[PDB]
Order: C-alpha cells, then sequence, then structure tokens
C-alpha cells in the first residue's frame, strides 16, 4: 500500500509536468511548475528507486 | 460597493491580460461587453 | 456603544489583561475543530475586538 | 491511509493528463493545491521530518 | 484614520517567536555585500542591547497586481492584499529574493532567503496575503497588520524555522506571520529624522565630533 501510494503520487506529478513544446516556448508558468516538481522530487531518489 | 469593487478588480486583471496584445479578440470583446453591462447596472443602482 | 457596529476590547479591570484567543494547540489540525480556548493575556492580538 | 491516498491520486491523474498530453489548466491547480497541503505528499515527503 | 502602507516607505519585517515562555521579536536582516543570506536580528532586548537596524531597514520599491507583474515581466500607491511587492535593502540596494540554493538540514523542501543584485526575474517579487480572515483580499494593508508573504517564483511562504537550536529564516511550505512596521513614510525636506548618518559639527566652527584615527593608542 505504501509503495503504491508513493508510485501513484510520483506518477501524478510526472503527468502534471509541463509539455516540452511549452518549455521550449519558455512560458514562465511552465518553467515555474517544472522547477517546483524538481524541488519536490530529487533526481537521486528516482535513480535509487 | 463590495460587489462593484470585485467587478473592478476583475476588469483590471482582464485589461492587464490583453494589455500586451495589439488587437482584442471577438470573445474578449463579448466578455468586456458583459462586464460593462453589469457595471453599468451597478453604477445605476448606486446613483439611485 | 452600539450593537454590531462598535468593536470592543474586553479588559479585566483589576489585572489589566486583555481577553484574547490562545494560540491553537498542536495537532489541532487533526482535531479539525475551530474551537479556540480563550485566555487573558497582557499583550493580546490585533483582532481581539 | 495509503489506500485512500492511492484512490484519490488516481482520480487526479485522469484530470491532469488527457489523451497522452498534460492539461496545463488542471495540472497547475493540482500542483498548487498539493503544495498548499503538504500532508498529501505523504509523511516521507514532509519537509520537517 | 488608520495609517496605510504605501510604496517608497521604509519598513522592517518582524516575526515573534516563543523562547523559554517569553515572546521575542526578530527583524529580518541582511548584510548585503559579502553575505547575501538573510538572518534574524533580535529586537526584544533593545533597552539593554541596541539592535542593528541599518541592515534591517527595507524599502517598498513597487506594489503591482499579480497580472500586472506578469505583463511587466513579459515586456505612492497603497499596498493591497494579494499584490506583489518588491523590497530593496536600504543599505546595499539589493532586492530581497528567494534563492535557489538551500542550506536547511531540517527541511529539504525549503529554500534560502537572501538578497539579489538585480530586480529582474520572478525571485525578487513577493505576494502578500491576509494573516486572518478578518482581513480580506483586495483590502488596503493597514500598518501593523499580520500578513503572510509567498514567493512568486517558488510559491513558498516566508518562514521562520526553529528546528535548529538557533532561529533561522527560510522559504518553505509552513507559513509564518509577519508584521511590516514602518520606519519612515515621507521626510519634509531639510529636517533631521532618526536613523540618518550625519556629522555633528561644533556650531559652525568646522570642527566635528569624532574618535581617534585608526591604530590609535587610546583604542578609539
Amino acid at each position: 500500500a505504501i509503495m503504491s501510494f508513493y508510485a501513484a503520487l510520483i506518477d501524478l506529478l510526472g503527468r502534471c509536468a509541463p509539455e516540452t513544446h511549452l518549455i521550449q516556448a519558455g512560458k514562465g508558468e511552465a518553467l515555474r511548475i517544472r522547477a517546483i516538481l524538481r524541488s519536490l522530487v530529487p533526481l537521486d531518489d528516482l535513480v535509487g528507486i | 460597493v463590495d460587489y462593484l469593487l470585485r467587478l473592478q478588480e476583475s476588469i483590471s486583471d482582464f485589461y492587464w491580460y490583453y494589455s500586451g496584445k495589439d488587437v482584442i479578440e471577438e470573445q474578449g470583446k463579448r466578455n468586456f461587453s458583459k462586464a460593462m453591462s453589469v457595471a453599468k447596472q451597478v453604477f445605476n443602482s448606486l446613483t439611485e | 456603544i452600539k450593537y454590531g457596529e462598535s468593536l470592543c476590547f474586553v479588559q479585566h479591570v483589576a489585572s489589566g489583561l486583555w481577553l484574547t484567543y490562545a494560540a491553537p494547540d498542536p495537532k489541532a489540525l487533526r482535531l479539525g475543530v475551530l474551537k479556540k480556548k480563550a485566555m487573558l493575556h497582557q499583550e493580546g492580538h490585533m483582532d481581539d475586538a | 491511509n495509503p489506500c485512500g491516498g492511492e484512490r484519490y491520486l488516481d482520480f487526479l491523474r485522469f484530470a491532469v493528463f488527457v489523451n497522452g498530453e498534460s492539461v496545463e489548466e488542471n495540472a497547475n491547480v493540482v500542483v498548487r493545491l498539493l503544495i498548499r497541503k503538504p500532508e498529501c505528499f505523504g509523511p516521507a515527503l514532509r519537509g520537517e521530518g | 484614520e488608520v495609517q496605510f502602507l504605501r510604496t517608497d516607505d521604509e519598513v522592517v519585517l518582524q516575526c515573534s517567536a516563543t523562547v523559554l515562555k517569553e515572546q521575542l521579536k526578530l527583524c529580518l536582516a541582511a548584510e548585503g555585500f559579502g553575505n547575501r543570506l538573510c538572518f534574524l536580528e533580535p529586537t526584544s532586548n533593545a533597552q539593554n542591547v541596541p539592535p542593528d537596524l541599518a541592515i534591517c531597514c527595507f524599502i517598498l520599491e513597487q506594489s503591482l497586481s499579480v497580472r500586472a507583474l506578469q505583463e511587466m515581466l513579459a515586456n505612492h500607491r497603497t499596498l493591497l492584499y494579494g499584490h506583489a511587492i518588491l523590497l530593496r535593502h536600504a543599505h546595499s540596494r539589493m532586492y530581497l529574493s528567494c534563492l535557489t540554493t538551500s542550506r536547511s538540514m531540517t527541511d529539504k523542501l525549503a529554500f534560502d532567503v537572501g538578497l539579489q543584485e538585480d530586480a529582474t526575474g520572478e525571485a525578487c517579487w513577493w505576494t502578500m496575503h491576509p494573516a486572518s480572515k478578518q482581513r480580506s483580499e483586495g483590502e488596503k494593508v493597514r500598518v501593523g497588520d499580520d500578513l503572510i508573504l509567498v514567493s512568486v517564483s517558488s510559491e513558498r511562504y516566508l518562514h521562520l524555522s526553529t528546528a535548529s537550536g538557533e532561529l533561522q529564516v527560510d522559504a518553505s511550505f509552513m507559513q509564518t506571520l509577519w508584521n511590516m512596521n514602518p520606519i519612515c513614510s515621507g521626510c519634509e525636506e531639510g529636517f533631521v529624522t532618526g536613523g540618518h548618518v550625519l556629522r555633528l559639527f561644533h556650531g559652525h566652527m568646522d570642527e566635528c565630533l569624532t574618535i581617534s584615527p585608526s591604530d590609535s593608542d587610546d583604542q578609539r
């Protein structure tokens, strides 16, 4: 149950992540959202999992 | 007065959102017209 | 003094303390209850009226 | 309650992503609400401990 | 009439913390040159030990709406709840901002709060929201109102952390109530006011009050 909860949370955040075309356009909101997501989830944690 | 203030804040935000664009789109014009009609009625009520 | 319109601060005459709400206890979020114990404090808060 | 958390995370993912593409309007709102309520992230992601 | 905060005024950001059952008032301070990071200067014991207010003073450079700020980035008004504000350190002329780095061991999600050289970017701007429901969004900010500051860029509250033994200031998801106490609003020209640096001249004799030169025997 714990693993499923965390997997579902990370999946939801990944889906909330902005699209590449918006990122390339450089929208402030999209960049801010991606920054928030990256702060929430470290890369090292994903690699370890 | 409180409702009029809320409406004014909304209209200011909407103007800011179109401030960049050169020409206002038709849907934006329609929404402005709705807001302006409501604001006209509120001003008439306060006058009365 | 007027009903509703006037805002009043309650003071204990002898001590001089001001009627005010106590800072909500920890875990009060779990309590999910807005109830806030009232207390007499020398300083008070801005919204004590 | 990881099970309830998993269920609610699942409704949220369906709103955030449609047809293989993220919906920015819902994604931003969901992310903002999640950050405003940190407990949703679960005990582990919680910053203090 | 209740005084209203207006741009170009000088303010200090105060937070109260309970230590040993005693309230202690702290002001957000930053040195500027040589140290961007902000710290907290205690002002409760001012009667015994004067605080260092020079680094605590800030200036309300600008007060925009959120959407107006968005347009400005794309390219003496009263402060209203829900408006972004820009704060310039009086001494260093650097703008208070939310830094990307973080030193907080207690809170991984938190970010450091410090001074920034340039006003460009979302980091410099902070959004002010009412501390209690009796205050309502869109209302004027009355002097001495508790308020919550949320970074525009990070969506994080300006937060007081007590997890470490020493008190620290950082941007996090836990919110702290702040008070904006005004230092000055507008000075009538040619009049002395508190907090100015000046020379005390002996009459007009071109002699000034001073201390001995550096490395003097009297230890200055």
